[PDB]
RNA sequence: UUGAGCUUUGAUGUGUAGGAUAGGUGGGAGGAGCCGACCUUGAAAUACCACCCUUUAAUGUUUGAUGUUCUAACGUUGACCCGUAAUCCGGGUUGCGGACAGUGUCUGGUGGGUAGUUUGACUGGGGCGGUC
RNA sequence: AGCUUGACUGCGAGCGUGACGGCGCGAGCAGGUGCGAAAGCAGGUCAUAGUGAUCCGGUGGUUCUGAAUGGAAGGGCCAUC
């Protein structure tokens, strides 16, 4: 499904207000993207479907950080 | 030469305060005659739009007194009434004749509402590029032409359009009380800001300076 | 603020609907049995201004604003814009290129002429039906052959064009009608 | 319709003010009458204002 | 390549008519020089300079508008190789695209394709007309 | 026609009229003016039609409150759109 890989953003649902107050039940969908990314430990192609603020995740820490947390939570890559 | 020193005390990066730059208008000129002051104000104005003209008789809060000759276009009693409150010639169709020749001996026209059907006829384009006024709109053609001219011949000074957005009105003679001009242009806010056209744009005021004649350059706030 | 339904426009009554307002000629009111009435309003634009035609049911209202229209009194021109008079209570107005479109020739001065005034100021121009003007570009025309009608054209002092006979050269002035733009007679 | 408001604004030290309505499209000058004030308890001369 | 704005310095406005080589308006008696108001003038008469309209660049401009090129994101429902006895998918060179497209958030326009509802009362029936 | 702003502020015993919301008259008191020499009169126009309740929102004034305290914001009162 639209789940991000890094922080796990699956879509929130909430109400699209009109000008009148009026109600309708709307889907956040995140800012996904499936990106190839490097690894220097690795030395080979790695494709995440990460979201928009995941790849400024891995602008902070290194690529060989993030999947050490995939590994201990199941995830297959 | 004599046009340098003058470009020396002109700081256009610091805008002058009100009692700063006023004051010293005297050492800012070397005029050789008596002269006065002129007062330069702005107001954002388009070129294509008919429903921004402002206009008015700004009763001034004094320096001069009477001093410009204007006209009375009236009938009855008041064609005799008007003649104490300070006007030379006042009439009717005699001074039509008058507007013929092209006598720039008046300045500003003043009637009433009942020889309105002189120069609303005869002086059409002669008297508005002729500029002389004559409206309900300003208080140019009251009833009350009795006290009409008892202070509007001495400190009304008149409020007229440009294409532009310049609105350059004029001040009183050089010696007077420079406290009270300082008022007297904080006075021409008011009067000016009295009609917020309610079409105006991004400021009301931008640019405001009150120059002597031909020398001095003074930079006035908007706000103070 | 007015409201006027459908069954009390009839004629000359001013509606504003977007804009621009406009102005009902002539009607019709049809009430037919099941269903409801309507009435074929043959509207008049007013601004451009040339037709539009709706058919109004029972439902709904409009806003009548404005419908003032009186006598004005041409005297003033510089650059672009205009000006008017007042009779009545002596007030000045400004009109534009816009509000004398195909009708800035004709009037010359002091024309008894109406304007329509809606919010500030004018909508449209209207000349009166006779005017007085001169021709000064105009060829010293010769009879000719010339068997019949015609007939030479002459230029107008205030940039306009007709149709004038033979007996007026140079600098005769001329009273002419604005609504289709021929020669009638000449003043004297 | 015609007949508008005017707000007579003290001319006194107090912010007290009466109002009332002219018709500004036939004497289009100021009123400057002289009523009783409830705050200063003068008989001070009001001045037009919006 | 360029378009528009600014605090900047000045140049720049050639008719009718007045000797002409007049920027709009408010002032209007300033600079071995000599104009000028006054006046002949026209819709407006100048000097002296002001607040600015506009043509013109030098600049730190604020930055947009596109237009080529390049490839490494991304697309690849092009071929070829393998997982694989597999026109799915995935990996691999490579080819063509290329920072366009596409998707997500915000936002204007369009929107009976669809959904929720409203569509008054008196009345010698309802309607119509009329009234409140 | 002369002269002027009583078309003024705080009240108001009382009744009239309405289911009520409300409307209408009000002597006189207190402060402060106008006119008349003076007695007196004036809180609109000879009278009855010219107008709509609340909520919300805007302007001016008043420490009346103001989420710990000292302020302000926002509310309250009054004038009012």
């Amino acid at each position: 499904s639209r789940v991000c890989q890094v922080t796990g953003k699956r879509p929130v649902t909430g109400n699209n207000r009109s000008h009148a107050l009026n109600a309708t039940k709307r889907r956040f969908l995140p800012n996904l993207h499936s990106h190839r990314f490097w690894v220097e430990s690795e030395k080979r192609f790695v494709t995440l479907r990460v979201s928009a603020k995941g790849m400024r995740v891995i602008d902070k820490k290194g690529i060989d950080t993030v999947l050490a947390e995939l590994r201990a939570r199941g995830e297959k890559y | 030469k004599r046009m340098r020193v003058i470009r020396e005390k002109v700081d256009a990066t610091k805008q002058y305060d009100i009692n700063e730059a006023i004051a010293l208008l005297k050492e800012l000129a070397t005029a050789k005659f008596v002269e006065s002051v002129d007062v330069a104000v702005n107001l954002g104005i388009d070129a294509r739009k008919s429903d921004q003209n402002v206009r008015g008789a700004t009763v001034l809060p004094h320096g001069t007194g009477r001093s410009v000759r204007v006209a009375v276009f009236t009938q009855g009693a008041n064609a005799e009434a008007a003649k104490a409150a300070g006007a030379e010639l006042v009439g009717m169709e005699d001074l039509a004749d008058q507007i013929k020749k092209g006598e720039m001996n008046f300045d500003v026209v003043i009637a009433s509402p009942d020889a309105m059907r002189v120069v609303g006829q005869l002086g059409q384009v002669l008297g508005p590029r002729g500029l002389m006024p004559n409206p309900k709109v300003g208080t140019v053609t009251p009833n009350v032409a009795e006290a009409v001219k008892n202070a509007k011949a001495g400190q009304v000074r008149y409020r007229n359009d440009k294409n532009g957005i310049i609105h350059t009105t004029i001040g009183k003679v050089d010696f007077d009380a420079d406290k009270l001009k300082e008022n007297l242009e904080a006075l021409l806010v008011a009067l000016k800001k009295a009609k917020p056209t309610q079409a105006k744009g991004v400021y009301i005021k931008k640019v405001s300076i009150s120059t002597t004649m031909g020398a001095g350059v003074a930079v006035d706030q908007a706000g103070l | 603020m007015a409201t006027y339904y459908s069954n009390d426009f009839r004629a000359g009554l001013k509606i504003m609907l977007d804009g621009e307002p406009y102005a009902v000629e002539a009607s019709e009111f049809v009430k037919p049995g099941k269903g409801q009435a309507f009435a074929r309003v043959k509207l008049r634009r007013l601004l451009t201004g040339t037709r539009v035609e709706k058919t109004f049911k029972s439902t709904d209202s409009a806003e009548g604003a404005d419908v003032v229209d009186m006598n004005l009194t041409y005297l003033y021109n510089d650059g672009e814009f205009w000006h008017f008079m007042n009779n009545e209570t002596f007030e000045q107005l400004s009109a534009d290129a816009k509000a004398i479109g195909d009708n800035a020739k004709w009037l010359l001065d002091q024309a008894e002429c109406i304007v329509t005034l809606w919010n500030g100021q004018p909508i449209s121009v209207t000349p009166p039906n006779f005017v007085e003007l001169e021709i000064v570009d105009t060829d010293p025309g010769l009879k000719g052959d010339t068997a019949g009608t015609g007939g030479k054209p002459a230029t107008l002092s205030t940039g306009a064009v007709v149709k004038v006979p033979l007996f007026v050269q140079i600098g005769e002035v001329i009273k002419v009608d604005t609504r289709s733009g021929e020669y009638v007679s000449r003043v004297k | 319709g015609i007949r508008e408001k005017i707000k007579l604004v003290s001319s006194a030290g107090t912010g007290h003010f009466y109002t009332t309505t002219k018709n500004k499209r036939t004497k289009p000058e100021k009123l400057e009458l002289k009523k009783f004030d409830p705050v200063v308890r003068q008989h001070v001369i009001y001045k037009e204002a919006k």
